[PDB]
């Protein structure tokens, strides 16, 4: 019964390990999105500044 | 039977023997000037082409990745039961 | 006339694949039947065992 | 264990000659689809067709 | 991302001026010598765990 | 362009030439579950007279 | 006259530059290059004047 | 001897049913720009084996 | 010399936007060897456990007259060694794939 | 070691000039 | 540079999550009957690192 | 008898992944000779 | 006759377990030679590949290109002899 | 009891001849390969230049 009771805890605290790490998930493939959409403003600036080069 | 065509266009021919290898070689064995219509047709498609194969290898590393967690958690289960069953 | 021998030309190779197309169906629908004669043939195994 | 295992388990041949039976396995026996694509450039690459 | 960036920068340069210097032939030896140490580093990596 | 008249007719002719091997094969696949099927039977048969 | 035998010595110019340019890509290119990958069907394919 | 029967032909059904179920996901699968999609030859056409709803 | 500003203008956003495309697709066949490395990786994996299984099974094979037993043990081993051939083989469809 | 195995298919590109 | 930032540090946090789990499901799965059962050195070991919750 | 089955089937149940005893062993499906 | 018939067992068994030590180290040194090959492959057909990118008059039937075919038929006879050494080991 | 001693002894003594056989075999054919295709490499080079 202490076996199965310690089982039930590790089971529970397999859960919390397993949600922190499907929240961090999002953030990762949230800042990939992040930074592209970001390096594509800089491109925009670049060809900005060509046509204000002319 | 073939002929000058003297700037030789051989782009048809290596997009259809790309997608094709079983087609035989095309060589010289025994006008001249494209259109604006064709510049654009010509790039816009090449675009395409290039979007659709990233997108292809993209979903199917989605797809692969999943696929392994789980056939690698699948075997290591059988595994254990196996051992379990013989102890 | 020589777009016209193109055409009689060309004729002859749409209808052999044709033809081919229908040979190989038939084929195939007979190995499958033969395919289900196997599987009753197994199960009338499964019986005398 | 589930119950086509325990009537390979007993003395009589109430079982199937076939291992896997078809209410376990992922996949069809004897199953001759596959939905298989090809390499042509410009137009998709459809992993898992039969499972759409 | 440093290297890239000087290497996208340096597009912009005018064309009497846009040159390969001594600068074009060392950023590309710069871009060459990062992907080869960052690739070594996970390989020696891939050993440590085993 | 993309194809020699003679390219063109390799490529359907060496199309045609596979489809009949795989047919061939086919055929000869029938014929040994035909020997298969029958000979099984006939040694099962025996065993149990 | 002159001018025209002048203008097809500079075309004939630019096609050995590029040439050359490719001829040299490909002499240096050893193993470890960084630059390699798998390509199918070359082996077959040419184009040759 | 008749349930082992019954268990062949109820076994044989079920494989056709998961037959149908894998060649229609397919078919709904495709779509436009796809890669196997053709001109076929002679549909619109009932097959010898074929039956009713 | 308008005619070749357009001219201009127009060849060097193809350039440009030619430029966007062949870095994206430079880093998706960084990802795509990537991942064939993890495909091998795997097949190796699941040829050791088969190994394993199959050594089991012909080690215990060579029992008695009297110990020839049809234990629950041997019909998982069985199960466990087609399921793998099966996971093999579905590797390798993957690998072929990509 | 040295990286004989693994080839990338990348450079930082310039054409010709 | 300061997204880059933050994506390596989020980047090592997922990965130290993955090993975590990844070990602690094998230990979920130990039961009476594993070969790798065994009396170790020094139980109620508390280490060098000492993170609380 | 039974000290043999003990022994023989501890080796077994004591084998692992990367042990020594393991190799690569073929057609033990098809062979059954058990009474 | 139970103690020498119980020696050259063990001196066999001895034996065969280093001999069985050395196959596996075959083994795997035609893992590494497989490798290699293809990674040879891989130099000479991209090579080939962007070789005929030439312009009008420059696609030439050089020698160069006429032994590059042999070497992708040469190396493609050696990879398939070294995998059938795999299987027979 | 004899005509078994015999016949273990003759299987084992087969299986490690034809082992070395292999294993010699194997390393000859390895340096064969390896020495052949670095040479046909420095031909390529050799060419290109």
């Amino acid at each position: 019964w202490d076996e199965h009771d310690n089982r039930t805890r590790l089971a529970e605290r397999i859960d919390t390990v397993s949600r922190w790490k499907e929240m961090l998930d999002k953030c990762l493939t949230d800042l990939d999105a992040e930074i592209d959409a970001l390096a594509q403003m800089k491109e925009s600036a670049e060809q900005n500044l060509q046509a204000k080069n002319l | 039977t073939h002929s000058l065509s003297l700037p030789w266009r051989p782009s048809t021919y290596y997009k259809a023997a790309s997608n094709w290898p079983t087609l035989d070689p095309y060589c010289t064995r025994s006008f001249t000037r494209y259109t604006p219509d064709d510049w654009y047709r010509s790039n816009l498609t090449n675009f395409q082409e290039s979007n659709t194969s990233r997108h292809n290898s993209e979903r199917l590393r989605v797809d692969t990745s999943r696929l392994i967690q789980d056939k690698y958690q699948q075997t290591r289960k059988t595994q254990a039961d196996s051992t379990q069953n013989l102890g | 006339r020589k777009v016209g021998e193109r055409l009689q030309d060309m004729h002859g190779w749409k209808s052999e694949l044709q033809r081919q197309v229908e040979e190989l169906v038939s084929e195939t629908e007979l190995l499958l039947a033969q395919k289900q004669r196997l599987e009753r043939a197994l199960d009338a195994t499964a019986g005398p065992f | 264990l589930p119950s086509a295992y325990t009537q390979r388990l007993r003395e009589t041949a109430w079982y199937d000659p076939i291992i896997p039976a078809q209410y376990t396995d992922p996949s069809t026996r004897w199953g001759s689809v596959l939905w298989k694509d090809r390499p042509i450039r410009g137009k998709e690459f459809a992993i898992n067709r039969h499972r759409f | 991302s440093i290297v890239t960036d000087n290497l996208q920068c340096r597009e912009r340069r005018q064309h009497p001026d846009l040159v390969r210097d001594c600068v074009e032939i060392e950023l590309l030896k710069e871009a060459e010598l990062i992907r080869n140490i960052q690739e070594l580093l996970k390989r020696t990596i891939k050993q440590a765990v085993s | 362009s993309a194809s020699t008249p003679e390219t063109w007719a390799k490529f359907t002719q060496e199309h045609l030439y596979r489809a009949e091997r795989e047919r061939l094969a086919s055929v000869n696949l029938r014929n040994l579950i035909d020997c298969i099927l029958q000979d099984t039977s006939e040694d099962l048969r025996l065993q149990c007279d | 006259a002159n001018r025209a035998a002048q203008h097809e010595l500079e075309k004939d110019l630019s096609d050995k530059q590029s040439a050359y340019r490719i001829d040299d890509k490909c002499h240096h290119l050893r193993n470890t290059s960084d630059g390699v990958s798998y390509f199918h069907g070359v082996e077959r394919v040419d184009a040759t004047v | 001897f008749l349930l082992q029967e019954a268990r062949q032909r109820l076994n044989s059904d079920h494989r056709g049913k998961m037959e149908t179920l894998d060649i229609d996901r397919g078919c709904l699968s495709l779509n436009l720009t796809s890669p196997n999609i053709s001109l076929k030859i002679n549909p619109t056409r009932v097959p010898n084996g074929s039956t009713s709803l | 010399n308008l005619a070749f500003t357009n001219r201009i203008a127009e060849t060097a956003d193809a350039k440009n936007k030619i430029q966007t495309h062949l870095a994206k697709t430079l880093q998706e066949i960084f990802q795509t060897e990537m991942t064939i490395e993890s495909i091998k990786k795997a097949i190796v994996e699941k040829s050791a456990f088969l190994k394993v299984a199959q050594t089991r099974l012909d080690e215990r094979t060579r029992r008695p007259n009297i110990e020839l037993c049809r234990d629950m043990a041997q019909l998982r081993l069985v199960n466990e060694v087609y399921e793998v051939d099966d996971t093999i083989q579905t590797l390798q469809q993957r690998l072929r794939d990509a | 070691g040295a990286h004989t195995s693994s080839g990338l298919a990348t450079s930082g590109f310039r054409t010709a000039k």
